[PDB]
DNA sequence: TAGTACTCTGCCATCAGAGCAAGCACTACGGCCGATTG
DNA sequence: GATGGCAGAGTACTA
RNA sequence: GGCCGUAGUGCUUGCUCUGAGUUUUAGAGCUAGAAAUAGCAAGUUAAAAUAAGGCUAGUCCGUUAUCAACUUGAAAAAGUGGCACCGAGUCGGUGCUCACAGCGUGCUCAGUCUG
DNA sequence: CAATCCAGACTGAGCACGCTGTGA
């Protein structure tokens, strides 16, 4: 029923999008710059047919118009991680080095989910289709982007410039972020209760009750409809407690992990080459926030990653592999950090590997927010156990800052090394400033912690 | 962007190259192909070689130019004689000269009578009957006193003038002096009359045989001295005899003259030298000197004239007439004898022009040697032929007047005959009486060598200056040509400029300023030590002045004892002119230094006394007549290396003192010239730098041409520079880190024959007479050594046998380990090598003592050289010391050749151009030079064997290995950049012996680490685990860019042989009006380049236009005509409606791609060459090397055995190699008959040992080779060439234009045209 | 059936010499000379 | 000193 | 290492000359035969050309060096061609873009202290 | 007057490779 009410907002009915608020944008160039013409790189016959339907449909919408320009870059298809859609990519390698640089303002994936509070339990995830094509491109900068496409059936051979912001351009993610942010900035004012999270094109709406989400979703759809952006209706989780956003499951205000992601990590067999081990490590690393003490757990496999070495899968390596497989089976539910309340961090350090968990108050219990673990630098590796904990706290406190948004937090550790920092038995002065800042960090009652935590 | 290095191997006819990365891996990138073909890209490796034809020197061109000039001058001489005779010849027979000009003309082409002299048959026949040869007419004109026909007089004079004779002897010759014994007796009588106290007796001495012997002049003088009592060599009579026989004696000891006063009888200055000597001693020796001159004339003439001159004034003509008569008598006798004894061979002897004999001797091309060789057995197998055989043995049987031996006839004989004819016939001809002097001038005139060509501003070679602008005839040469200025320009155009002042000419070596500068430099380096001195002290300026004035300005040689006594004890060119001018204040004066410089410059510049005296006339008022005469007598030779401006002109900016002034006023510092020019405070270095900046540098080709070396090497250098630039452009305009380069080190039989003949004549032996040896036989090394050693052993005193050759031991004087010299100057043939003593040093002291006299005799006979003698007698000097051994070992690895230094400097200047803030050039690219020894040792040690007969890939492989080895060496040993990168005895010996020992896993047993590290730095310079595998992979790649440099042929038009007349279209007219079909002409023209013409031709009676595509050979002669108007040139050839756009220029070695990768190279417009290289597997290459035993065996017995077992187990590789050759031939060579013959030979010779089979299989790669086909041999079977004599197939192939590296190509599909 | 047209095989290629001048490159001996820093 | 020209004998296609 | 002085060898460039060699013509071939042919006689020398030739018209020059293709050029000359990886029978195949984030490792530069 | 022609550890900044993830 959502599609019928807002014909101007859904991509399956509203057609092509066009930002009616942002003006056409001139793509600037460096002072010492000259046009460069690069011939279209060879493309396989299977990949050529992938893009061809897109060019035919891109021509009808007016995005691609024939032109004669001295700039020319080789078109290149990139198939989606799924199926063989073969999305069109311009391959602006040479133009990127020639185009000017602007300060990026895109949000990093670590900090978006930190803004989501556990109070807002109802979600509505909308993803905007053909996001980068919404912004119009000034005809002056249109000759900058071009490519050679000759099809005898079409009857047109030559360059086809883009009238909108192309894909594969280095400034596209930044320019699209600001453009969308200004349009929705007015929406945020009108609805103080709603929490709107924006990731390039993906939008997440968080509300308190079911009725609040329904009212907010209608306003958001109406707002985007006038602005011209079109949202895909095939994949749009609306008014559901269970939503998938940023690759994370969101249920009961907890940042779960998708069951499919766990299957991929364990599904791979025992690695036999450094390339095979590198593939497995990367999957595990994305889940490092869920696995407690992941730095020490995957310690044996790290020296095997080096390009110059012999891949000897010894019994110790198999023990490290089994630990990661079993840890991901029972990965806990990381809670959404609440910025209003203070944080709590447990720190522990055994055998030169720092481990800990960031927790927050949940009723009478503590709920984990993110598991933090690191490998101590070799300079701190040789330190005595009393001094090793001081270095371990500093490393983990740096990691906690990237998620707590700079809010004050309490560092709890078994030992009482908090007084040791004041009177230790260059770098030490750096550690003193980080750990003694009462505004950002403090030490609570000294107490041990459970090994699992 | 990637760090890379370039390796280059430079040969005389090949330049290999290879680009390597940090891991010694050759990159590979796709390259765009231009053209109309469907191929638009190609993948190639960055390794290859460029092959080009070897360059040539200008010697042949210079000889041809000299021949042209000589022919022009001879024709001009004949023209002068005709101009003199013209009026009277027009009065007598007006058409005589016209008939003479048109002698080379067929009957229908002559506009006058066919008979050239008289014009009628009766008179011509009578003349030829009366004078069968021109010498008969010449003798008749010389001897007869009656009137003679004017045409006959002109004919004799023209013959004499056209064929004058050599100008080797100066002065005048009197033919009347012919008897040797009579003149010797007269000389002895004069000597006895003068020297009464000690008379000389010469009775009973065969003076004629002794003086006229065929031995050397020195040997003849020695024999005459031995057979003459009362005097010996260096005596008065001995010196007179030496002067008579031609040697230059020193008469100083005879009269105690204290001056050399050497007299050479053949030299032009003999009269002046004799006058000076007579003024020195007296006038009573003039009779003796005149007798010696007459004896010399007789000695030189009697060997040539060999006739009685008491009855005729034309001894040469009389000798030729006697030769004619002897020829006639011998011919009659031979005819009679052959008819009597061997009638069946009479036809083949006196009628067949093909076979040698009389018919082939006269009518055919057989020479005197061939005639004698043919007719000697016939005369031997006959009776009554004893005197004919004697004449044959003495080379005086049936001799023509015009022969090769006539090159020893002086022009003075012809001059005397011409003078006699003119004297006889001047009474009847007043015009002959008047022009006698100018006719003699015509005969005897020759342009001086220093004058040069008589050009007028349109010749690059000429340098002569004319004082008057008019035609230079032989009669006004002195009055038109400025001889002194011409000679000065001749000398100055070749002398060097100063290197510190490139625009300043150098001073003469014996210049006064040069002498003063050198003496002062030598003086400033003598540190005197005497009593009362705390430390050694240097001479002050005033002390140096006093020493120079007291010692140097007084005595020629200043010694330390003289310095101590005449100055330290008594007180504490300049000398040559002092005895000449007899003036001390003039020489010590300082305002006449310009006069002195001009005097010494004149003496150095001019060698002729007349030129010296005419140049010195301006200074005649300063001196007296005798002083001027002495100055003319004195002459200096030599040019210095320092300019007058550098020595005394330039002054310091701070002090205003010249280099000479500082040298005079050095004082306590006593800094020499090098210190003065390298001082930073002094402005001399700055001024030197500024002077060298002016001019900067010329073009690359001009600089390479100005370099010194072989033209082939210079061409290789230019090609190397161009390929370096091409590779830099290919790699993205990024210069490489290092450029490792290397350069190879590199009729003779006639020269060996002349050298052995001269040595045998000097030594007095008769080894050649015992058993003559031909030049081809003398080309053998062992035979050459045996003959040079006079047939006797060199290390011990015994006699060797020629019939026992191939059994004696060849030994190197310097051991081969220390120095790798295989020349005859270092090779010695002896019965056993063990006679030399120890094998690790110079020959032993006992052997040196035994054979010192023999070696000295060989040196005096010019059989061995000074270097050979010094090497042989090094045991007495001390032998090869440890320092010498270490040096010799080091120099086998460190390159020291000046040509390599020049190449490195050129590459460094091209690569590194940027400068720092302090004007310090940044060494962005490090140019490394290595010798071939390092790479060859690497290949031998690590099984990377090289076989040159497989293909041309070895050039590229050598370049790659050079790059790898150089980069690894400079990584491991940064301290060696001084001796490798352009920019104690025991310790040095073992350092360079194990310099390359870091590559190998085991030493000597030392377990060297698997990974080689830099040391003191964390750089891995080598990894034996994988770097050897990388080298093996690179050497096994099948793609290597081999490019043959296309060139446009230049040179001679065709073969120089003039063929007789024949009805062939290939003959080329010698003149525009000479029909080849009636006069003969040249053939075999050389094609400059082929031209692809697509046109229509007239075919059949109807002359229908048929479209034709073909190749036309544009020869060298018609290249200019074609380039001036190709349309008209092609239309004249018969082609109509040609296309200028479709005309394609195709030089030699043009590459065509036909099918299955078959490549043909354009040898000419009607021939093709192979253009494909077989890439044999490296396993087969190594097996072939080991089985063939390249360079015999040079491994340890433990290592030698395992290689033989390896070959034994890999016996079956021979069949696989044969299969590879056969399949490559089937795909490319397409020589079915040759392949079948090769396979049959292989099948029939299968049972022979693996060694012989592999050695013969190496020859089989000649069939599958790139370039012109050549014949080879497999065991007994010889396989001829399969030449591709049709270029029709390439007209539908792909024409590939390859760059200098082959990475850039333009493929043109000729089938679309 | 004779006239061009193409292929294969063997033969054949100008050669000796004498002076003079200037220069470079290399080898081989003997005498002597280097300077700066620790 | 190879390597291209050249003549001559042999063989074959076409008017 | 450099400075020299002495000697030798090899090579390069330029100039002035010499002797041949080759080609056409001249040097009446005779006798017996229709003729091919056979038999005898004779032979040695000379003229001219010696790169065709050129204009600059000289008693000059003409065989050395240099030379892939295309565009701009009068010429001298200047420009023209993507990279990485896996392989190998004269080279073949595959791939290429972004922005942000996470983890492991290495390198360069600079500074600090100590010997 | 005689002989020869920097090591360690740490810290900071930048860069890069060698994998993954969120998206386009």
């Amino acid at each position: 029923t959502w599609l019928s009410d807002f014909p101007q907002a859904w991509a399956e009915t509203g057609g092509m999008g066009l930002a009616v608020r942002q003006a056409p944008l001139i793509i600037p160039l460096k002072a010492t710059s000259t046009p460069v013409s690069i011939k279209q790189y060879p493309m396989s016959q299977e990949a050529r047919l992938g893009i061809k339907p897109h060019i035919q449909r891109l021509l009808d919408q007016g995005i691609l118009v024939p032109c004669q320009s001295p700039w020319n870059t080789p078109l290149l298809p990139v198939k989606k991680p799924g199926t063989n859609d073969y999305r069109p990519v311009q391959d602006l390698r040479e133009v990127n080095k020639r185009v000017e640089d602007i300060h990026p303002t895109v949000p990093n994936p670590y900090n978006l989910l930190s803004g989501l509070p556990p109070s807002h339990q109802w979600y509505t995830v909308l993803d905007l289709k053909d996001a980068f094509f919404c912004l119009r491109l000034h005809p002056t900068s249109q000759p900058l982007f071009a490519f050679e496409w000759r099809d005898p059936e079409m009857g047109i051979s030559g360059q086809l410039t883009w009238t909108r912001l192309p894909q594969g351009f280095k400034n596209s993610p930044t320019l699209f972020n600001e453009a969308l942010h200004r349009d929705l900035a007015d929406f945020r004012i009108q609805h103080p209760d709603l929490i709107l999270l924006q990731y390039v094109d993906d939008l997440l709406l968080a509300a308190t009750s079911e009725l609040d989400c329904q009212q907010g979703t209608r306003a958001l759809l109406q707002t985007l409809g006038n602005l011209g952006y079109r949202a895909s209706a095939k994949k749009a989780q609306i008014c559901q407690k269970q939503v998938k956003y940023l690759g994370y499951l969101l249920k009961e205000g907890q940042r779960w992990l998708t069951e499919a992601r766990k299957e991929t990590v364990m599904g791979q067999p025992t690695p036999k080459t450094p390339r095979q081990l590198r593939e497995f490590l990367g999957k595990a690393g994305f889940c490092r926030l869920f696995i407690p003490g992941f730095a020490e757990m995957a310690a044996p496999l790290y020296p095997l990653t080096k390009p110059g070495t012999l891949f000897n899968w010894g019994p110790d390596q198999q023990k490290a592999y089994q630990e990661i497989k079993q840890a991901l089976l029972t990965a806990p539910a990381l809670g959404l950090p609440d910025l209003t309340k203070p944080f709590e961090l447990f720190v522990d350090e055994k055998q030169g590997y720092a481990k800990g968990v960031l927790t927050q108050k949940l009723g009478p219990w503590r709920r984990p927010v993110a598991y933090l673990s690191k490998k101590l630098d070799p300079v701190a590796a040789g330190w005595p156990p009393c001094l090793r904990m001081v270095a371990a706290i500093a490393v983990l406190t740096k990691d906690a800052g990237k998620l707590t948004m700079g809010q004050p937090l309490v560092i709890l550790a078994p030992h009482a090394v908090e007084a040791l920092v004041k009177q230790p038995p260059a770098r030490m002065t750096h550690y003193q400033a980080l750990l003694l800042d009462t505004d950002r960090v403090q030490f609570g009652p000294v107490v041990a912690l459970n090994p699992a935590t | 962007d990637k760090k890379y290095s370039i390796g280059l191997a430079i040969g005389t006819n090949s330049v290999g190259w290879a680009v390597i990365t940090d891991e010694y891996k050759v990159p590979s990138k796709k390259f765009k192909v231009l053209g109309n073909t469907d191929r638009h890209s190609i993948k190639k490796n960055l390794i290859g070689a460029l092959l080009f034809d070897s360059g040539e020197t200008a010697e042949a061109t210079r000889l041809k130019r000299t021949a042209r000039r000589r022919y022009t001058r001879r024709k001009n001489r004949i023209c002068y004689l005709q101009e003199i005779f013209s009026n009277e010849m027009a009065k007598v027979d007006d058409s005589f000269f016209h008939r003479l000009e048109e002698s080379f003309l067929v009957e229908e082409d002559k506009k006058h009578e066919r008979h050239p002299i008289f014009g009628n048959i009766v008179d011509e026949v009578a003349y030829h009957e009366k004078y069968p040869t021109i010498y008969h007419l010449r003798k008749k004109l010389v001897d007869s006193t009656d009137k003679a026909d004017l045409r006959l007089i002109y004919l004799a004079l023209a013959h004499m003038i056209k064929f004058r004779g050599h100008f080797l002897i100066e002065g005048d010759l009197n033919p009347d002096n012919s008897d040797v014994d009579k003149l010797f007796i007269q000389l002895v009588q004069t000597y006895n009359q003068l020297f009464e106290e000690n008379p000389i007796n010469a009775s009973g001495v065969d003076a004629k045989a002794i003086l006229s012997a065929r031995l050397s002049k020195s040997r003849r003088l020695e024999n005459l001295i031995a057979q003459l009592p009362g005097e010996k060599k260096n005596g008065l009579f001995g010196n007179l005899i030496a002067l008579s026989l031609g040697l230059t004696p020193n008469f100083k000891s005879n009269f105690d003259l204290a001056e050399d006063a050497k007299l050479q009888l053949s030299k032009d200055t003999y009269d002046d030298d004799l006058d000076n000597l007579l003024a020195q001693i007296g006038d009573q020796y003039a009779d003796l000197f005149l007798a010696a001159k007459n004896l010399s004339d007789a000695i030189l003439l009697s060997d040539i004239l060999r006739v009685n001159t008491e009855i005729t004034k034309a001894p040469l003509s009389a000798s030729m007439i006697k030769r004619y008569d002897e020829h006639h008598q011998d011919l009659t006798l031979l005819k009679a004898l052959v008819r009597q004894q061997l009638p069946e061979k009479y036809k083949e002897i006196f009628f067949d022009q093909s076979k040698n004999g009389y018919a082939g001797y006269i009518d055919g091309g057989a020479s005197q040697e061939e005639f004698y060789k043919f007719i000697k057995p016939i005369l031997e197998k006959m009776d009554g032929t004893e005197e004919l055989l004697v004449k044959l043995n003495r080379e005086d049987l049936l001799r023509k007047q015009r022969t090769f031996d006539n090159g020893s006839i002086p022009h003075q004989i012809h001059l005397g005959e011409l003078h006699a004819i003119l004297r006889r016939q001047e009474d009847f001809y007043p015009f002959l009486k008047d022009n006698r002097e100018k006719i003699e001038k015509i005969l005897t005139f020759r342009i001086p060598y220093y004058v040069g060509p008589l050009a007028r501003g349109n010749s690059r070679f000429a340098w002569m200056t004319r004082k008057s602008e008019e035609t230079i005839t032989p009669w006004n040469f002195e009055e038109v040509v400025d001889k002194g200025a011409s000679a000065q320009s001749f000398i100055e155009r070749m002398t060097n400029f100063d290197k510190n002042l490139p625009n300043e000419k150098v001073l003469p070596k014996h210049s006064l300023l040069y002498e003063y500068f050198t003496v002062y430099n030598e003086l400033t380096k003598v540190k005197y030590v005497t009593e009362g001195m705390r430390k050694p002290a240097f001479l002050s300026g005033e002390q140096k002045k006093a020493i120079v004035d007291l010692l140097f300005k007084t005595n020629r040689k200043v010694t330390v004892k003289q310095l101590k006594e005449d100055y330290f004890k008594k007180i504490e060119t300049y000398h040559d002119l002092l005895k000449i001018i007899k003036d001390k204040d003039f020489l010590d004066n300082e305002e006449n230094e310009d006069i002195l410089e001009d005097i010494v410059l004149t003496l150095t510049l001019f060698e002729d006394r007349e030129m010296i005296e005419e140049r010195l006339k301006t200074y005649a008022h300063l001196f007296d007549d005798k002083v001027m005469k002495q100055l003319k007598r004195r002459r200096y030779t030599g040019w210095g290396r320092l300019s007058r401006k550098l020595i005394n002109g330039i002054r310091d900016k701070q002090s205003g003192k010249t280099i000479l002034d500082f040298l005079k006023s050095d004082g306590f510092a006593n800094r020499n010239f090098m210190q003065l020019i390298h001082d930073d405070s002094l402005t001399f270095k700055e001024d030197i730098q500024k002077a060298q900046v002016s001019g900067q540098g010329d073009s690359l080709h001009e600089h390479i041409a100005n370099l010194a070396g072989s033209p082939a090497i210079k061409k290789g250098i230019l090609q190397t520079v161009k390929v370096v630039d091409e590779l830099v452009k290919v790699m993205g305009r990024h210069k490489p880190e290092n450029i490792v380069i290397e350069m190879a080190r590199e009729k003779n039989s006639r020269e060996r024959m002349k050298r052995i003949e001269e040595g045998i004549k000097e030594l007095g032996s008769q080894i050649l007479k015992e058993h003559p040896v031909e030049n081809t036989q003398l080309q053998n090394e062992k035979l050459y050594l045996y003959y040079l050693q006079n047939g006797r052993d060199m290390y011990v005193d015994q006699e060797l046998d020629i019939n026992r050759l191939s059994d004696y031991d060849v030994d190197a004087i310097v051991p081969q380990s220390f120095l790798k010299d295989d020349s005859i100057d270092n090779k010695v043939l002896t019965r056993s090598d063990k006679n030399r003593g120890k094998s690790d040093n110079v020959p032993s002291e006992e052997v040196v003592k035994k054979m010192k006299n023999y070696w000295r005799q060989l040196l005096n006979a010019k059989l061995i050289t000074q270097r050979k003698f010094d090497n042989l007698t090094k045991a007495e000097r001390g032998g090869l010391s440890e320092l010498d051994k270490a040096g010799f070992i080091k120099r086998q690895l460190v390159e020291t050749r000046q040509i390599t230094k020049h190449v490195a400097q050129i590459l460094d200047s091209r690569m590194n151009t940027k400068y720092d803030e302090n004007d310090k050039l940044i060494r962005e690219v490090k140019v490394i030079t290595l010798k071939s020894k390092l790479v060859s040792d690497f290949r031998k040690d690590f099984q990377f064997y090289k076989v040159r007969e497989i293909n041309n890939y070895h050039h590229a492989h050598d370049a790659y290995l050079n790059a790898v080895v150089g980069t690894a060496l400079i990584k491991k040993y940064p301290k060696l950049e001084s001796e490798f990168v352009y920019g104690k005895a025991t310790a040095k010996y073992f350092f360079y012996s194990n310099i390359m020992n870091f590559f190998k896993t085991e030493i000597t047993i030392r377990k060297r680490p698997l990974i080689e590290t830099n040391g003191e730095t964390g750089e891995i310079v080598w990894d034996k685990g994988r770097d050897f595998a990388t080298v093996r992979k690179v050497l096994s790649m099948p793609q290597v860019n081999i490019v043959k440099k296309t060139e446009v042929q230049t040179g001679g038009f065709s073969k120089e042989s003039i063929l007789p007349k024949r009805n062939s279209d290939k003959l080329i007219a010698r003149k525009k009006d000479w029909d080849p079909k009636k006069y003969g002409g040249f053939d075999s023209p050389t094609v400059a380049y082929s031209v692809l013409v697509v046109a229509k031709v007239e075919k059949g009676k109807s002359k229908k236009l048929k479209s034709v595509k073909e190749l036309l050979g544009i020869t060298i002669m018609e290249r200019s005509s074609f380039e001036k108007n190709p349309i008209d040139f092609l239309e004249a050839k018969g082609y109509k409606e040609v296309k200028k756009d479709l005309i394609i220029k195709l030089p030699k070695y043009s590459l065509f791609e036909l099918e299955n990768g078959r490549k043909r190279m354009l040898a000419s417009a009607g021939e093709l060459q192979k253009g494909n290289e077989l890439a044999l597997p490296s396993k087969y290459v190594n097996f072939l090397y080991l089985a063939s035993h390249y360079e015999k065996l040079k491994g340890s017995p433990e290592d030698n055995e395992q290689k033989q077992l390896f070959v034994e187990q890999h016996k079956h590789y021979l069949d696989e190699i044969i299969e590879q050759i056969s399949e490559f031939s089937k795909r490319v060579i397409l020589a079915d008959a040759n392949l079948d013959k090769v396979l049959s030979a292989y099948n029939k010779h299968r049972d022979k040992p693996i060694r012989e089979q592999a050695e013969n299989i190496i020859h089989l790669f000649t069939l599958t080779n790139l370039g012109a086909p050549a014949a080879f041999k497999y065991f007994d079977t010889t396989i001829d060439r399969k030449r591709y004599t049709s270029t029709k197939e390439v007209l539908d192939a792909t024409l590939i234009h390859q760059s200098i590296t082959g990475l850039y190509e333009t493929r043109i599909d000729l089938s679309q045209l």
